[PDB]
């Protein structure tokens, strides 16, 4: 599967969910290894230009 | 609620023999603990199907399924495809500290782990909470003093 | 009756569970958990000669061989081998189709 | 001469398969004795948060007490470390590591791993070499324990290595209870409530469910802590006797102590050990795994051991590249000579390839690199090209 | 870096290798190419 | 052999549940084998030990 997608649903159902949440609660993402799957890749194609 | 051993012994030779013999298999191991719970992996060379290969396994463990102690049929065999490490972690906490532990806990089961799971690319989630329950925690010298 | 046999011998050879000590929820202050087991089975034949039954005529003790022999047979008496008119054991393999 | 200086240098310069990189994040690791529970664990893993709580670079910090990778248990913890953006980062993921694992060393009472992100994602949880040591003759586990203690005084004396260490639960002692029949049967106790009081001391029932706010929850009978955190309150437990009086299980049992594996580890149907390790600085991953292996070899007889993960793949990929190689030599050689239909030009393209190897040799040498995958495909690329400026000519 | 270093710098070298070195060799071997081929025939 | 094997696997999964308690735990056993016998290997005390 894809990391990014997958993290990027998991992101957009944690925001869904967050409307619900009982006052006193809050959600978080401690941990996530999507977000440095795109900047590597930027860094490759600006050293290809 | 059995050592390692007993489940070594009874269950975990038995599902690898035949498990032995998976096409595209690159090697297989095999892991028992104190939790009761043995868990044999198959690793298979790459490139390989993933659904292919689930589906092998199954057929093999279904051929060997019969022989194993009664419990741990009743209980029965999970079978499951999974990477071997964490894509993210969601949690919940409480800045004010209303919320306890366990509310946290039972919150998290009761409703964000399976919209979680729902969620596609999500091949598994493992809570580290488990749900609310009722308790009986029982005096054994008041049980012996009224002769129950 | 056989199913007083059966019972008692079902009670003494019993299999007991495991434990640990130390098991979560613990107490403050626990620094030490092991874990506990114990042999509730037998593993001889005069253990289950001497498995003690309760007569109802008398209500006295009696032992499992004063109303039985224990011996240690085979599982099943269904099938011999002669190899060559002499006693032996044998097993036949079967090979896959094709 | 040049071709010969190439043969040697591809022949005798060190290997590796992946390149470091840093991600951002790194992973700790705790592992206490047999007997720790879990307010041991979360001491220590308290003092790492302590320790890592002053640092700049760290972003978030999450532990999970009772959960690991490799076995689970009251002394097994798990930390995912998070750094700062690495432009506001002031230190890379290796010096953080090292300063973690030089700190913890002496305060804690536990074995503490600070340990890189994976080279690949899925190949691994770990940067390093993960080794199996099985049993091929039946030596048993006391025999195998007794050769991973070996290999680890070993491992730990060479240089080579920076910390060898095994993966695994430690093994534990235990407590068993013999029962005295005979004087169950003489003070007229009768066995079954000796077996059932004993069962249900230590551990949780399930016995039905119940509703709460519209959902099946499970209702679970326990023993109070208090009663069975010692041995004394399971030997307190009493039971009625055929005069009325009650029988403390003290009376009746007698305890006894022994050591033994608490987890069990098999890899292709032999049992198993899970060694793990990281090369130390200036060595690479080829000259780590052939010394472990020649230091295996001085393991007592009956005891052998497989690569797994990153490290088979390495293998894999270092038997592999003479025969893609000669494969690529061969096709090139057909084709230009099908193209232009002769002997002489196709041979004279491939003899000038190791004049590219000699300098991309001197080039990795000069700059101290590895014969890594990178190496190679860029080996296989300047065969082409130096193959394109010899018929550019001929 | 590190990744683009291995894929970079290997190349690199061999590339001035391939290039300085053989402009005066590759003649040097259709040389003798064609006389070892007269030698045999 | 292989899928004539798996296909009559899946076709008796279905009828397990229907069969008496006491079949269902001695269970269903599927096999491909020959008619015959390839070999006979045995075991026997030439002292009668």
């Amino acid at each position: 599967a894809n990391a990014v997608k997958t993290a990027e649903g998991v992101r957009a159902k944690i925001e869904e969910l967050k409307l619900n949440l009982p006052e006193g609660m809050e959600f978080s993402i401690p941990y996530d290894t999507a977000p440095f799957v795109k900047i590597s890749i930027e860094k490759v194609i600006h050293t290809l230009l | 609620g059995a050592t390692a051993k007993t489940i070594n012994d009874s269950v975990v030779t038995l599902i690898e023999r035949e498990l032995s013999g998976v096409k595209n298999l690159l090697y297989y191991s095999a892991t028992t603990d104190t939790s009761g719970t043995a868990e044999i992996t198959a690793t298979f060379k790459p490139g390989t199907d993933v659904e292919m290969a689930q589906v092998d396994v199954q057929n093999k463990i279904k051929a060997v399924e019969a022989r194993l102690p009664q419990v741990v049929r009743q209980q029965g065999l999970q079978v499951e495809a999974s990477s071997s490490g964490f894509l993210m972690l969601v949690g919940i906490n409480s800045p004010n500290n209303q919320y306890s532990e366990v509310d946290l806990s039972d919150y998290l089961v009761r409703n964000v782990v399976e919209e979680l799971k729902r969620v596609e690319g999500v091949g598994k989630v493992q809570s580290f909470g488990a749900e609310k329950a009722m308790r009986i925690w029982v005096d054994p010298n008041k049980l012996v003093s009224y002769g129950l | 009756s056989i199913s007083d046999v059966n019972n008692a011998i079902r009670e003494n050879n019993v299999e007991i569970a495991p434990g640990r000590l130390g098991d979560l929820p613990a107490e403050k202050g626990q620094l030490i958990t092991i874990p506990l087991s114990a042999q509730g089975q037998l593993s001889s034949l005069e253990q289950f000669k001497n498995i003690s039954l309760k007569s109802k005529t008398n209500g006295s003790v009696i032992k499992l061989s004063d109303v039985a022999n224990v011996e240690i047979g085979s599982q099943a008496y269904n099938f011999a081998i002669l190899e060559n008119g002499k006693p032996a054991t044998a097993a036949a393999i079967q090979l896959s189709p094709g | 001469v040049i071709t010969g200086i190439t043969f040697a240098g591809m022949k005798y310069w060190p290997t590796a398969f992946m390149p470091e990189e840093d991600q951002g994040w790194f992973m700790t690791s705790f592992q206490l004795p047999s007997d720790a529970t879990a307010e041991r664990t979360r001491n220590v893993v308290n003092q790492f948060e302590n320790n890592l709580k002053d640092n700049p670079d760290v972003k978030s910090n999450t532990a999970i007490l009772g959960w690991g990778f490799s076995g689970a248990g009251q002394n097994v913890a798990v930390a995912f470390t998070t750094l700062k953006d690495f432009k506001e980062r002031t230190s890379s993921a290796s010096k953080m590591t090292s300063d973690v694992n030089s700190s913890m060393a002496n305060s804690t009472e536990g074995e503490t791993m600070a340990v890189l992100p994976p080279a690949i994602d899925e190949l691994g949880t770990f940067s390093g070499f993960s080794l199996r040591l099985q049993d091929r003759a039946n030596l048993g586990m006391p025999a195998l324990l007794a050769a991973q203690d070996e290999l680890m005084a070993m491992a730990a004396k060479n240089k080579k290595f920076y910390m060898v260490w095994n993966e695994g639960l430690p093994q534990g002692d235990n407590i068993s209870l013999k029962i005295d029949r005979e004087k169950l049967s003489a003070l007229g106790v009768k066995f079954s409530d000796v077996s059932d009081i004993i069962s249900t001391s230590m551990g949780s029932m399930y016995i039905n469910d119940f509703p709460n706010q519209g959902r099946m929850q499970q209702v679970i009978v326990q023993v109070e802590a208090k009663s069975r955190m010692q041995l004394k309150d399971i030997l307190n437990l009493k039971v009625m006797g055929s005069s009325g009086q009650l029988v403390s299980l003290s009376e009746v049992v007698t305890p006894q102590w022994n050591k033994a594996p608490q987890q069990y580890n098999r890899y292709n149907g032999r049992p198993s050990l899970s060694i793990a390790g990281i090369p130390n600085f200036d060595t690479s991953s080829g000259e780590a795994m052939r010394e472990m292996e020649q230091l295996i070899a001085k393991l007592p007889k009956g005891i052998g051991y497989e690569w797994t993960g990153i490290s088979l793949q390495e293998k894999q990929s270092e038997s592999q590249m003479a025969f893609l190689l000669g494969l690529s030599m061969l096709v090139v050689f057909l084709v230009l000579a099908a193209l232009y239909e002769s002997w002489a030009i196709p041979l004279s393209v491939m003899l000038v390839v190791p004049l590219g190897i000699f300098g991309a040799i001197i080039a990795i040498m000069s700059r101290g690199l590895m014969n890594d995958v990178f190496f190679k495909i860029g080996l296989i690329t300047i065969i082409g090209l130096s193959a394109k400026n010899a018929i550019l000519i001929v | 870096s590190e990744t683009q270093h291995a894929l970079g710098t290997g190349v690199f070298g061999g590339m001035i290798s391939a290039t300085i070195l053989a402009i005066f060799f590759v003649p040097v071997f259709f040389i003798f190419i064609l006389g070892a081929v007269e030698k045999l025939f």
